[PDB]
């Protein structure tokens, strides 16, 4: 309200391509975490169930970013079978 | 190739059908091979001779009337 206007959360139209601006500037609402956010402030989050979620949230990131090391780490031997016989 | 019960005699044993599968993966990869008259009288031994015979129409006998 008190700042400056056309400044945050705008992207420039190029050649016309609105389609592609629209785009930049909904993945940038993304990261940012903004759509999201919006979204959950349309009803009340009880924070009991808020604390639930937050937690759930932390340990699929935890254990989906473990299991994509175990898995890239184990793929180094997805080579062909040099033994190929015994 | 010999068939999996050509094979089961030629050996004289009971096979898996995967253990007829690596047994034929492992000569096709000895024919990619420069394989020589000693590695090709061996890999012949497990080549049946297909039965082959042509779709060829067999032609009728010209013959002739009085």
């Amino acid at each position: 309200a008190k700042h400056l206007k056309f400044i945050a959360r705008t992207v420039m139209v190029q050649e016309g391509n609105v389609e592609s601006a629209y785009r930049t500037l909904n993945r940038i609402l993304t990261m940012d975490g903004l759509i999201e956010d919006i979204k959950h402030r349309r009803y009340y989050e009880k924070p009991c169930r808020r604390r639930q979620r937050e937690s759930y949230e932390r340990c699929r990131r935890i254990y989906n970013m473990e299991m994509a090391r175990k898995i890239n780490f184990l793929m180094r031997k997805n080579r062909a079978d040099p033994w190929q016989g015994c | 190739w010999l068939i999996k019960e050509e094979l089961e005699e030629m050996l004289v044993e009971k096979l898996s059908d995967l253990d007829y599968m690596q047994f034929i993966r492992l000569l096709e990869k000895l024919l990619t091979s420069q394989c020589g008259a000693a590695e090709e009288e061996f890999v012949q031994r497990f080549r049946r001779s297909v039965t082959l015979e042509s779709k060829k129409q067999l032609i009728e006998p010209v013959q002739y009337d009085e």
